[PDB]
């Protein structure tokens, strides 16, 4: 009921325990999600080789408002 | 330029006959160097006086819009210092007016400094009345020395920072960046400005 | 020693001068309502209402005054152009008129309460100090709003009793004070749609009654009570600021993008018209129909309403203005005197091209002549510049079809380029510039300065808000007590 | 009708709902179990 | 001061309205009905929104058209 | 195509290096402010 | 006439600056 | 015409504020007519 | 000084862990032939 | 003569806060 | 009769959570809190995704993400096309239609993080007006604050609300804004209007009363310290003051020719300028919403309109403005659809 002290933690040895083998794991997580690819799919961010579709040489246009999802799809070549 | 040297120099005198410590004139050299850059620094540099800064309003505003149109000096760091130590100033200034003034009660420091310390954390940063009062004289003046410092490097004309083209996909094609925006008004700017075909 | 900005404080305590202050500012108000409305009526030009309409003028609160039924004058004329015989007591010089005798009026009134601050009525038969009940005064004035507003809502909006209100076909070219149905299905919450507004002033009218008996006969909580100071005569204060605040905000909203309590055709039309191509897509629509069913096209072209062609011009155009640019419209490019036509271009080889409109953005814009393609096929240089593409050299030529220039052509490069340049802003009109020595730029109509009038109070009234309620929270820190 | 889009809204409704609830009762349990 | 700096002036319309103008800082025990303040504030919201996201094309209604198209019913 | 060039190894091998230097000094810069805290509390 | 007013404002200020450097009010309160 | 209303104070504007008062509308004077005489 | 699970440990953990991942996620970026 | 709108703008601008200021100061330096 | 004081009823739930959040920890979380911390950290959060993996090509044209190769200062959360003219771009409504993907792509993240954010700094000032009422001062702060939360509302909600559509905000990164700024020197003449220089001037001196402040207090110090060093001779429990005022008022009428002597009316002063220069340039960008600029000069106009051989600075900057405009609105606004020949673009060598 007294906040204990950053000090006392910082010299335990379960802290130490669980985070030098938590830590690398979110580290390796993190350099997964971006290097299979996932982070491409999931956010839509196109790829360096699909900027440019075949039909289509010039940044794209959503000029539409409440059909703007099939608008995106259909330009993003999905 | 003599005038506002030699005012300088007034200040440690009278602020050594009254029996002051002598570091007011270092606060002063910042808006002096800044003058001093602006007035004879960059002509020099340049070559002409014609690329002084005139005596104006709509001069001055010319004059910053030849600087952004030929030097890139948005993108330079140290106006951005500069504009950081600016910002910051206004802030420390506000804030510090605040806190002061709440506090006197018909204390001054160990008052407000329970407020602050859990407003937005930072506990025991300056409890010290005259560590605050040194880091408000300091970082403002530090600020406008370096973005002065900046305006003197242009006048031999480095530049700003240039990331034009700096993203390309496969195949070579080019994708533009906020700063190819940039550099289209800054091209449109630069035609603009000269003449050329001058009669 | 009370500083200049603390000086009004004094009436912090008394009722009777709070009450005579009260009647002097409401006394100013009106007074300000009658004569402006009595400046506006002797600078009104009623001769033309097409081509010089209110909103050309530069007029404020006619508009309001005809937007709840106020249409002739004792001078004879009506705002729709006819002449009127039987003005009555109730026109413009008749409702300016009653707004003055109604400040004079409470001027006394204000003048009396402040000789005679003392009255029993403001004292409480326990602890015999002057005291109010803010949550009764509060419920009785809430119950009046009420009932008010459903007077309103069912006797003068619906035209039951009263003339109704202003309603006009969606293109602003034949409207006129009618009489309301109410809506109550989901159409009455668009506010386009006129229903929406009489079935509100009835239904919440009664809500507001209800609420109001409720605020008579039940005491606040003593949580409540303490929690919010309902003691203290400055918490209503920021509550009402807070309620302008908002109110500020929803008015000049409603006013900006339109709605059907601000019909275009008394304040003007919208920047989003023109933005959207509005005007322009129902003529095109209209001329297209016309060729299909089987006409030439002159004849097609020639049987738009003049109306309908005005409002499609930039000039027109609330956007395009100027701070410090003061006056009306009518002073900014002329009076409106004529339409010369549609203005159609094309080039030797035969196909027709058409001009780049300006968008709303530019204060300059070149002038671009491309076809249906998209593709820019001539235009004028900068100044004295290298020409490729040239008026002079693709050789292009106007012909003018409808209004006043019918079936004439040109092919003097001078005056197709001037033709351009003029119908690159919109349908080409004509404009008298001799009467008023109109500069040359364009002016903002009503709706702009009342939106951004508005707006600029909406903020300083937060920043009222803000300090009153900081300073009614913390009022023993304020006054240095416990 | 039910449009789409004010089913959406409905369940918009519910979400909002579903948090507040949920720091109610976070606030409340957490301030029973210390008091 | 005695009763605030003695009696003040007594008119007919002040005795009419003195019952209004009676019962000041009278209070109820409890939280009385802030609850039903609570369930009104929340049903106001809910309208405001809805009307919010009808005058913004966020919640498109079949009957609602949302336009100036609609002044020709 | 958008493949990392690197391998994994430098993955883990810089995954020690900013894991272990970020758990460890987290506590050292807010042990001033958490010490001076409580000096403030319960006093006023 | 832009002139002689712009000119009567400058003239006006600086006036002001005078006389709030060589006419102020002693301060005695803190000295 | 009543009684005196105790609550009745003077207000005070020292020199100081009469000097801030005319240079704050000089200088907004002075900002301002360009425009206003465009 | 004995429980866990308290504000303190949720506000640093909430800022952590995403700075962590992020921060592996921009490390593995930089390693990108483009 | 060009803008008088403009002219009797500036002229009671610089006048009536003037004036008030003026006579308040008097009224307080009195005491 | 039956009186009654505070605090003398049973005790509810409401006791026992106000109990709880206005507590003594490291973070004082309070009744604004609830507010605060979810919404400043979903902004802070979406912000830092949005630069590191959402990208703009189907909004703006652009590239703008760590994943894609943008650096610190060319990274941004791009506002969203101007299609969606003011759609709130719920993640449920009827432009995304729920699909996360869809919804990074067309740029509702802007609308998260802009909402978000203002709910934070609501949040924000309840919290310092909560603290100040806890520890029993007056809330100066709240004004203070007041002050940049009314630039941001203007600038962030205003000013798009009166035009097109969202498009047109500033977008939350560095080039951003420096676009932003040339757009506004190019179309408006932002820089002529009176307000912003109003605003201007009370930053400046702003920092000018920061530095010369605390150069004046630092260099004034009494001498309570056998020590070089200054800094050691202070407790936060003094007395009195540690400089003297009469020195440094006298310094300054002997240098300047006018000092303050009130400790309380200088630092009001502080706190005043700044407040009063961000409200005006909140002002007038409200007024610029609308398309309502100080741009004209007309009789300037005219008169150089009628003879070439008649130039000032303000033609200069006339044609600067014509050239930033017709040079950037090719790729600025890609929905406008403009494509200007070599011929027509404005040049210097064509005058
Ligand atoms: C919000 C309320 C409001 C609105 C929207 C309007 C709108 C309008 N009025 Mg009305 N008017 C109002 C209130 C309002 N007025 C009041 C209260 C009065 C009583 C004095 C008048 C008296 C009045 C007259 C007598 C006339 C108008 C006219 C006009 C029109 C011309 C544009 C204009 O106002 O000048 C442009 C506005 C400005 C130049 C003001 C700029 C605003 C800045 C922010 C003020 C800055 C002040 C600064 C701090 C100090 C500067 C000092 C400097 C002067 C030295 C327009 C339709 C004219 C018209 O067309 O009638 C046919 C006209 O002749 N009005
Ligand atoms: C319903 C509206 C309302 C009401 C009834 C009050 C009433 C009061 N206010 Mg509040 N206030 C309001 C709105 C309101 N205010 C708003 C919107 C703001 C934000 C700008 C403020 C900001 C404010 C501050 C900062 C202070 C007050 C103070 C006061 C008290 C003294 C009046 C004063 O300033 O001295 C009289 C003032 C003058 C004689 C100066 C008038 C000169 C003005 C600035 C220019 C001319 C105005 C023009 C002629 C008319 C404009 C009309 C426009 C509103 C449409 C009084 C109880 C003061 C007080 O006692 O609190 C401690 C105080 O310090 N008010
Ligand atoms: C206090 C914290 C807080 C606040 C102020 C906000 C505020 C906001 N959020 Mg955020 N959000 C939060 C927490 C918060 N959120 C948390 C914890 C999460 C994670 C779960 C999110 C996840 C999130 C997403 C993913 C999105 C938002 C969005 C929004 C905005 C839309 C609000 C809206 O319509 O929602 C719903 C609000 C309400 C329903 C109001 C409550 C009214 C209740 C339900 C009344 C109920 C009474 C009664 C039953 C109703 C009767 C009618 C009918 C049912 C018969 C708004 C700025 C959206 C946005 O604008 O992004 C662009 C968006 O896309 N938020
Ligand atoms: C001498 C040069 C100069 C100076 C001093 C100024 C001064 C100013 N200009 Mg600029 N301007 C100039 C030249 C200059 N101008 C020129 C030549 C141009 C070209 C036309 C412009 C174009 C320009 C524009 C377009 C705008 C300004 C604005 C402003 C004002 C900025 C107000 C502010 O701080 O808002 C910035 C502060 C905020 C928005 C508050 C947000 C604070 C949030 C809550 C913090 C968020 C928490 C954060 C995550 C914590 C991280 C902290 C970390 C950074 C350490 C200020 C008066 C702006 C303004 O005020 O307009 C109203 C504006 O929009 N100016
Ligand atoms: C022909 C001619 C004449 C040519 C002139 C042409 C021309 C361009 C004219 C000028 C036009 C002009 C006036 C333009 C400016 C107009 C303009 C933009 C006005 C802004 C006005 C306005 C309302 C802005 C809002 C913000 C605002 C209020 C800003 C205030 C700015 C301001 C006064 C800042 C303070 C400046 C200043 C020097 C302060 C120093 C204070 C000082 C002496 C402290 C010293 C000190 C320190 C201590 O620590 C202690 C302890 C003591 C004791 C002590 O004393
Ligand atoms: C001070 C306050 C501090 C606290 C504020 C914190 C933020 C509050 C939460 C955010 C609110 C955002 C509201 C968005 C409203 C909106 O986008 O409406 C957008 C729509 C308008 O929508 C437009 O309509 C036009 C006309 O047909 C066109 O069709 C446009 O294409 C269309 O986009 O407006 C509304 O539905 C609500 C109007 C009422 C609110 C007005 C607000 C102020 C307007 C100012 C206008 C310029 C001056
Ligand atoms: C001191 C008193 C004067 C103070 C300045 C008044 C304003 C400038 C007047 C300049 C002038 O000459 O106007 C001159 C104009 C008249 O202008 C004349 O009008 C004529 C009409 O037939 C013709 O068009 C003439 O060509 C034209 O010159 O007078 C007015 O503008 C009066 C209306 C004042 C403005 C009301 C709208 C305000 C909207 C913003 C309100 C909120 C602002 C919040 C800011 C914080
Ligand atoms: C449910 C959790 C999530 C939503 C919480 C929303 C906030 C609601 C509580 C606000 C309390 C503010 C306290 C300020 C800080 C404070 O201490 O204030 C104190 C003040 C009065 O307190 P007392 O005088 O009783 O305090 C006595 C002692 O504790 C003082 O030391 O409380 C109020 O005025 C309550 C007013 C409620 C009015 C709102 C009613 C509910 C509205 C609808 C809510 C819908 C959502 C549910
Ligand atoms: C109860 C929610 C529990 C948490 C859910 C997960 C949260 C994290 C979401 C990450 C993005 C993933 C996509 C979700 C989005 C998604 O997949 O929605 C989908 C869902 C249903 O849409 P459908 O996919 O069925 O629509 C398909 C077609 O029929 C559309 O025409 O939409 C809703 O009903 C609202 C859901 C709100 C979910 C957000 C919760 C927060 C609501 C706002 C709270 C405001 C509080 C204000 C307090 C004053
Ligand atoms: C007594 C009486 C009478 C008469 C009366 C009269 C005739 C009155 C009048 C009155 C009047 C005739 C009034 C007026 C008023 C006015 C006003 C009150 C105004 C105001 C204004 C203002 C306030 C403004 C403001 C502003 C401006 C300037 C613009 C913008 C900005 C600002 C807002 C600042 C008789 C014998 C018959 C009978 C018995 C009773
Ligand atoms: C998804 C999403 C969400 C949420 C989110 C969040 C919550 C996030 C967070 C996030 C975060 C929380 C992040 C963080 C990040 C961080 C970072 C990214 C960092 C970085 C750093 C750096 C980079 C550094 C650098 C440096 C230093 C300082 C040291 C040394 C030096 C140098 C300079 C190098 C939701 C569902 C609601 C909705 C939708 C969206
Ligand atoms: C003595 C004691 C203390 C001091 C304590 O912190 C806790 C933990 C409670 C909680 C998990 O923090 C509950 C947090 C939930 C919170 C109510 C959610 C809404 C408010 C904020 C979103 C919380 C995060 C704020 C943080 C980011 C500063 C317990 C159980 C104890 O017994
Ligand atoms: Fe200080």
């Amino acid at each position: 009921p007294v906040e204990r002290p950053f000090s006392d933690i910082l010299t335990s040895i379960r802290y130490w325990v669980i985070h030098s083998i938590t830590v690398p794991a979110l580290f390796i997580a993190g350099w997964l999600f971006v290097s299979t690819g996932l982070a491409y799919d999931v956010f839509g961010t196109p790829r360096p080789n699909e900027y440019f579709t075949e039909d289509r040489q010039e940044a794209p246009l959503i000029t539409d408002r409440f059909n703007a999802l099939e608008q995106v799809k259909k330009l993003s070549g999905n | 330029l003599l005038g506002v040297y030699c005012y300088m120099g007034r200040e440690w005198e009278l602020s050594f006959r009254l029996g002051m410590r002598p570091w007011i004139a270092v606060a002063y050299s910042a808006p002096v160097a800044a003058a001093s850059a602006v007035f004879l620094v960059y002509p020099i540099g340049q070559g002409s006086f014609s690329d002084g800064m005139p005596l104006g309003i709509s001069g001055t505003f010319n004059f910053m819009i030849v600087f952004q149109a030929e030097h890139n000096i948005l993108m330079h760091p140290f106006h951005m210092l500069g504009v950081a130590g600016v910002f910051g100033g206004s802030l420390f200034s506000a804030m510090h007016g605040s806190l002061v003034t709440s506090s006197l009660i018909r204390y001054n420091i160990v008052a407000a400094h329970g407020y602050f310390g859990r407003l937005i954390f930072q506990y025991a940063s300056f409890n010290n009345s005259r560590s605050l009062h040194f880091f408000l004289a300091a970082w403002p003046v530090i600020g406008i020395w370096f973005t002065a410092l900046g305006l003197s490097t242009m006048a031999f004309n480095l530049n700003g920072f240039n990331f034009n083209q700096s993203v390309v996909d496969s195949q070579g094609r080019v994708l533009n960046t906020w700063a190819d925006i940039i550099n289209r008004a800054n091209l449109g700017m630069e035609v603009m400005h000269e003449r050329n075909a001058h009669n | 020693g009370l500083p200049w900005y603390r000086v009004h404080t004094v009436v912090i305590n008394d009722p009777g001068r709070l009450i005579s202050v009260h009647l002097m500012h409401t006394a100013l108000v009106s007074g300000w309502a009658g004569s402006m409305a009595l400046f506006e009526i002797s600078v009104f030009d009623p001769s033309d209402p097409v081509l010089n309409p209110m909103w050309r003028q530069g007029m404020f609160v006619l508009p309001f005054m005809t937007r709840l039924g106020i249409t002739q004058s004792w001078g004879g004329w009506t705002i729709s152009g006819e002449t009127a015989t039987n003005p009555g007591i109730w026109s413009y010089e008749g409702v300016a008129a009653a707004h003055i005798i109604l400040s004079g009026a409470l001027f006394l009134a204000s003048v009396w309460h402040w000789t005679y601050w003392d009255l029993e009525l403001f004292r409480d038969p326990r602890t015999g100090k002057t005291a109010l009940d803010l949550p009764k005064i509060f419920g009785i004035h809430l119950f009046l709003s009420g009932l008010l507003c459903f007077g309103f809502g069912a006797f003068h909006v619906t035209g039951v009793f009263g003339p109704g209100i202003w309603v006009s076909d969606p293109y602003g070219l034949t409207g006129s004070v009618q009489p309301v149905a109410p809506s109550w299905g989901a159409d009455g919450f668009d506010p386009y749609n006129p229903g929406g507004i009489a079935s509100h002033h009835i239904a919440a009218g009664i809500l507001g009654v209800l609420a109001g008996l409720f605020h008579l006969c039940v005491r606040p909580s003593i949580r409540l009570y303490f929690g919010l100071s309902m003691g203290s005569i400055e918490t209503v204060l920021s509550s009402s600021i807070a309620a302008v605040f908002w109110a500020a905000f929803v008015v000049a909203g409603t006013m900006w993008y339109g709605s059907a309590a601000t019909p275009i055709e008394l304040f003007g039309p919208t920047r989003y018209q023109w933005d959207q191509g509005f005007f322009q897509q129902e003529i095109q629509k209209r001329v297209q129909a016309s060729l299909a069913e089987g006409a030439s096209l002159s004849d097609a072209w020639s049987r738009i309403p003049e109306k309908l062609a005005f409002y499609d011009y930039i000039g027109n155009n609330p956007a395009k203005g100027g701070l410090f640019r003061t006056g009306a419209m009518n002073s900014g490019d002329g009076i409106a005197v004529g339409w010369l036509g549609h203005a159609s271009f094309k080039d030797q080889e035969g196909r027709e091209l058409f001009v780049r409109r300006m968008p709303t953005f530019f204060e300059t814009f070149p002038v671009l002549l491309l076809d249906k393609d998209g593709i820019v096929r001539a235009d004028v240089p900068f100044r004295k510049a290298e020409s490729k593409y040239s008026i002079e050299q693709v050789g292009v030529s106007v012909t003018f079809y409808g209004g006043e220039l019918d079936g004439l052509t040109f092919t003097d490069p001078a005056t197709v380029k001037k033709y351009a340049r003029k119908a690159q802003l919109g349908e080409i009109f004509e404009f008298d510039r001799s009467t008023l020595q109109s500069d040359g730029v364009f002016r903002s109509s009503p709706r702009g300065w009342f939106t951004f009038g508005h707006v600029c109070f909406a903020l300083l009234f937060f920043f009222g808000h803000i300090w009153h309620g900081a300073r009614t929270i913390f009022r023993d820190v304020f006054a240095g007590i416990d | 009708a039910v449009t789409p889009s004010l089913k959406n809204f409905l369940g918009s409704l519910i979400a909002g709902a579903t948090v507040l609830g949920g720091i109610a009762l976070a606030i409340t349990a957490v301030s029973k179990f210390d008091k | 001061n005695s009763d605030f700096q003695e009696p003040g002036l007594v008119t007919p319309l002040g005795t009419l309205l003195r019952p209004l103008n009676s019962e000041a800082g009278k209070v109820l025990p409890g939280w009385g009905t802030t609850v039903l303040m609570a369930v009104f504030i929340l049903l106001f919201a809910a309208f405001l929104l809805i009307i919010l996201e009808i005058y913004n094309s966020s919640l498109i209604l079949d009957d609602v058209s949302m336009s100036w198209e609609t002044l020709a019913k | 195509v958008g493949d990392v060039n690197a391998p994994i190894e430098y993955a883990v091998g810089a995954a020690i290096l900013v894991s272990l230097v970020a758990t460890a000094i987290i506590p050292i810069v807010l042990n001033p402010g958490q010490q001076a805290a409580d000096k403030i509390f319960n006093a006023k | 006439m832009e002139a002689l007013v712009y000119t009567f404002l400058l003239v006006g200020t600086l006036g002001i600056i005078f006389f709030s450097i060589f006419f102020r009010d002693p301060p005695r309160m803190i000295k | 015409m009543a009684r005196p209303n105790p609550n009745k104070q003077v207000v005070e504007l020292n020199r100081t504020s009469l000097y801030w008062g005319l240079l704050l509308i000089f200088v907004l004077a002075v900002l301002f007519s360009s425009y206003i005489f465009n | 000084v004995y429980p866990i699970f308290t504000v303190r440990w949720l506000a640093i953990h909430g800022i952590a862990v995403p700075t962590i991942f992020f921060l592996g996620a921009i490390t593995a970026m930089q390693f990108i032939q483009r | 003569e060009v803008n008088i709108y403009g002219l009797t703008a500036t002229a009671l601008f610089i006048i009536i806060p003037t004036s008030f200021l003026l006579i308040l100061y008097v009224k307080t330096a009195s005491t | 009769t039956i009186a009654i004081g505070t605090y003398q009823e049973k005790r509810t739930w409401f006791d026992d959570a106000d109990d709880w959040l206005r507590q003594d920890r490291f973070v004082f979380v309070g009744w604004s809190g609830l507010l605060l911390f979810p919404c400043a950290y979903f902004a802070l959060g979406g912000w830092l995704t949005g630069t590191t993996f959402v990208t703009s090509w189907y909004t703006h044209g652009l590239a703008t993400s760590y994943l894609e190769g943008c650096n610190f200062l060319t990274a941004a959360v791009s506002t969203p096309a101007n299609s969606m003219a003011h759609s709130l771009l719920f993640v449920w409504g009827p432009e995304a239609q729920g699909d996360f993907t869809r919804w990074c792509q067309l740029g509702g993240l802007w609308a998260f993080v802009a909402l978000h954010g203002a709910f934070g700094l609501i949040g924000f000032m309840l919290r310092q007006f909560e603290i100040a009422r806890s520890v029993n001062l007056r809330p100066y702060n709240a004004i203070a604050f007041s002050a940049p939360i009314a630039v941001f509302v203007s600038v962030f909600l205003i000013y798009p609300l009166g035009q097109s559509g969202w498009f047109f905000a500033p977008s939350f990164g560095v080039a951003a804004i420096f676009r932003f700024i040339l757009f506004f020197q190019g179309f408006h003449n932002w820089t002529l209007n009176p307000f912003h220089m109003m605003g201007v001037a009370g930053v400046l001196g702003a920092a000018l009363l920061c530095a010369i402040h605390g150069a004046t207090v630092e260099n004034t110090l009494f001498e309570d310290g056998d020590g070089a060093n200054t800094f050691r001779a202070f407790n936060p429990t003094q007395a009195e003051e540690t400089y003297s005022m009469v020195t440094a008022n006298r310094f300054w009428s002997q240098i300047f020719g006018v000092a303050f002597s009130n400790k309380r009316w200088l630092h009001f002063f502080m706190l005043l300028v700044p407040v009063t220069g961000l409200w005006m340039s909140a002002i007038g960008v409200v007024g610029l919403a609308l398309n309502l600029r100080a741009y004209d000069f007309v009789s300037q106009e005219i008169r150089a309109a009628e003879d070439p051989e008649f130039e000032t600075f303000y033609t200069k900057n006339i044609l600067l403005n014509e050239g930033i405009r017709a040079w950037m609105a090719a790729q600025d606004q890609p929905h406008e659809r403009l494509v200007f020949p070599e011929e027509v673009l404005p040049r210097g060598n064509a005058l």
